[PDB]
């Protein structure tokens, strides 16, 4: 959740 | 041991033993996840656990480059960054390996907050309650999460610094001692150094501090001096003018006894705010904002949780904060940081953090508060009992955050396998070579390969994501064309300063629109008016599967008109049950011998079913069903995982070149091949 990533 | 009075003790020694315990504890806790992730091999590289947030490799990279001596031209490295700088100091000061520093830095630095917590508490003659507010505040969900032993991102002092600034404010309010004048404009500077964005937050805290000086202090001297020095610390003036101007404006005030009248101070204020002023104080693409994990929303349940790890405790803390305020006024000076946390609810998940430390002092106060009702509503309570009661109230309210930490077991940004694939990629590729991948990956790709990337977790607007989206989700050939043109034109943006790169390409290929340009990267025989400057790759790892929909959306969004081109039906899930009715997580079933799906009551014909048994080798069995349908079912036997595509995702360069291992050999070369990821290169 807390990460500068893509979803979803 | 237990019959002593701890409440009324506010001594140097005591305060520092409680700071020691609090801090040591806050570190022991960050440190279970290490006790857990070491017995797992997939989590190690260079003989040490790896980083836990994509963001981190941004700095890592940068710092590594700082350690070298230089970063390359026009590759987007964070050489000189706050965090990078500090890592590269502590690195050349310490006998520990980059990876282990990078690793535990978060753990160390973010445990410092435990300091201003109990210090401010102590200003209010409530140290021991501060100790508690800080045990809690150093563990609360949001905080832990953005500060694990793994989290090598700017977040490790994001709450330590303004929380220092605020104790500064308060100590000024109460003791009015001059050392504050040196500290707040120093802290305010460091904060501003080591996080460019704390700008607004600082502005705000200063505004407050001023309106507050006007109310509770419209007469006191030191105060306007302070507003002015803080305000000077805010603006953009070579560090030297700041340090200097501050120090002079300091000594003059300490040793000139009292002799300075309001008008000249209001001129310092006006002047300084003038410093502020002198400094500063059609083509449409899909939006990267309904896409970022870190900034997803919340059910107020988790809002509360995230902020305090327990709704009941949140309701206790809010109250404790209210009383604390309308019992002290200075605590009012925390409001901005409260508000930021709350801004979370409409702004983002990653903001709750801001409201932890404050809402912790609140909680602390409430205990004091409460233990008053007793002593003051006449309630003989001995010291053994009061202390047992405190210790239990405390362990009780903290344990939820403990639990959360136990249950909170991240993996790494990447696994060994992926890292080492990329490292291997380093020794094959040139430092100026571009790698096309998705933006989630760009940082790691870069730290591990020293290559250049098209888009990273920093450079990731719809406009920038468009290319990497396209190369990965459109058909093989045109993909292979983007790669080339997007990398070349991205390297040209660096001199000719294209405000819109795509538009650049367009105006540079005499095409009237953008669908005429893009429906034109199809024909394998493609004119090339723009030269080849470096070799281009494409990284296609298994991990990017769950995201294929989300990634495709961006190129699906026609740069000419915002509109989404196709339908996009996609989904990856696992098996749970079989009779031959197979249930899938998402509520989709597989029925009558792998021919039709029950997708919310709707039975659907499978245009086919592909059965992939060797991703590495290309070995699959294409089963043909209903020649006149649109939905493909895939099974990856090596990952026991099911996939569900539509024709165009079935034909996207990724599903084609990774899952099925088929690629036009006069366009690409399969540089790397692993069940975990592939890498191709343009010829
Ligand atoms: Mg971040
Ligand atoms: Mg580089």
């Amino acid at each position: 959740g807390d990460q500068n990533a893509t979803f979803g | 041991e237990l019959q002593q009075n701890f409440t009324d003790n506010n001594s140097i020694k005591y305060t520092c033993i409680l700071i020691l315990i609090a801090f040591a504890f806050s570190v022991l806790c960050r440190l279970y996840w290490v006790a857990w992730a070491s017995e797992f091999y997939e989590f190690f590289f260079n003989d040490q656990l790896m980083i836990t947030t994509n963001d981190g490799y941004a700095f890592a990279e940068g710092a590594r480059d700082m350690i070298a001596g230089f970063h390359q031209p026009n590759d987007l490295s964070y050489f000189g960054s706050s965090l990078s700088t500090l890592t590269y100091w502590l690195y050349s000061i310490l006998p520990f390996s980059f990876e282990s520093i990078i690793l535990y830095m978060s753990t160390f630095f973010a445990s410092l907050i435990v300091v201003p917590i109990i210090l401010i508490a102590r200003e209010y003659k409530l140290t021991t309650y501060g100790f508690i507010a800080a045990l809690l505040g150093s563990i609360a969900n949001s905080y832990y999460n953005r500060t694990m032993s793994g989290y090598y991102d700017t977040d490790m002092l994001v709450l330590v610094l303004p929380m220092l600034i605020l104790l500064t404010f308060i100590r000024l309010t109460i003791n009015k001692d001059i050392f504050t004048l040196l500290l707040s404009p120093i802290f305010i500077m460091i904060y501003l150094w080591w996080y460019p964005s704390s700008y607004s937050l600082n502005f705000a805290m200063i505004g407050l501090f001023g309106l507050y000086t006007l109310v509770f202090h419209r007469k006191e001297k030191i105060f306007y001096l302070a507003i002015a020095l803080m305000i000077i610390a805010l603006s953009m003036l070579a560090w030297q003018y700041k340090l200097a101007l501050i120090v002079l404006l300091f000594a003059i005030f300490a040793f000139k006894e009292e002799k300075i009248n309001f008008y000249m101070i209001w001129a310092l204020i006006f002047i300084s705010i003038s410093i502020l002023h002198l400094s500063g104080g059609a083509f449409m693409y899909f939006n990267v904002n309904e896409t970022i994990m870190e900034v997803n929303t919340i059910d107020p349940e988790v809002f509360m949780q995230r902020i305090s790890s327990s709704v009941l405790v949140f309701i206790l803390s809010f109250i404790g904060f209210i009383l604390l305020c309308k019992d002290h006024k200075s605590m009012l000076l925390a409001l901005p940081m409260l508000a930021l946390g709350f801004m979370a609810l409409r702004a983002g998940l990653r903001f709750t953090i801001y409201a932890v430390p404050v809402m912790a002092l609140g909680f602390g106060y409430f205990l004091y508060a409460f233990f008053n009702f007793l002593e003051k509503k006449q309630i003989k309570l001995s010291l053994r009992n009061k202390n047992i009661l405190l210790i239990l109230i405390a362990f009780f309210s903290i344990s939820p955050a403990l639990m959360h930490i136990y249950y909170y077991k991240s993996s790494t940004v990447f696994t060994s396998y992926e890292a080492s694939i990329l490292n291997d990629l380093k020794n094959k590729a040139q430092r100026e070579d571009y790698v096309v991948a998705w933006w989630d990956y760009g940082y790691p790709i870069r730290y591990y390969s020293d290559v250049k990337t098209l888009i990273d977790g920093g450079k990731h607007l719809g406009k920038d994501n468009f290319f990497s989206s396209f190369v990965l989700s459109k058909e093989q050939i045109p993909a292979a064309n983007m790669a080339r043109l997007s990398v070349e034109y991205t390297e040209k943006s660096f001199k000719e300063n294209y405000p819109d790169v795509l538009k650049a390409m367009v105006k540079d290929y005499n095409q009237t629109s953008a669908k005429d340009f893009l429906e034109s990267l199809n024909d394998k025989n493609f004119k090339f008016d723009t030269n080849k400057t470096r070799d281009v790759y494409i990284y296609m790892p298994y991990r990017m599967l769950r995201i294929m929909p989300v990634v495709a959306q961006f190129a699906n969004t026609n740069p000419d008109n915002g509109e989404q081109e196709k339908s996009l039906f996609f989904s990856q899930a696992n098996a749970i049950a079989q009779d031959g009715s197979v249930m899938l997580d998402n509520g989709v079933e597989i029925i009558n011998d792998f021919r039709a799906l029950k997708v919310e009551g709707a039975s659907i014909p499978l245009k086919a079913f592909v059965d992939i048994e060797s991703i590495t080798n290309g070995k699959f069995y294409y089963n043909e069903i209903d020649s006149k349908a649109q939905i493909y079912l895939l099974f990856l036997r090596e990952y026991k995982s099911f996939v569900i595509l539509d024709e165009s995702l079935y034909n996207s360069a990724y599903i084609q070149m990774f899952l099925l291992n088929q690629y036009d050999q006069d366009l690409f070369e399969q540089v790397t091949n692993d069940t975990r990821a592939k890498i191709y290169r343009l010829k």
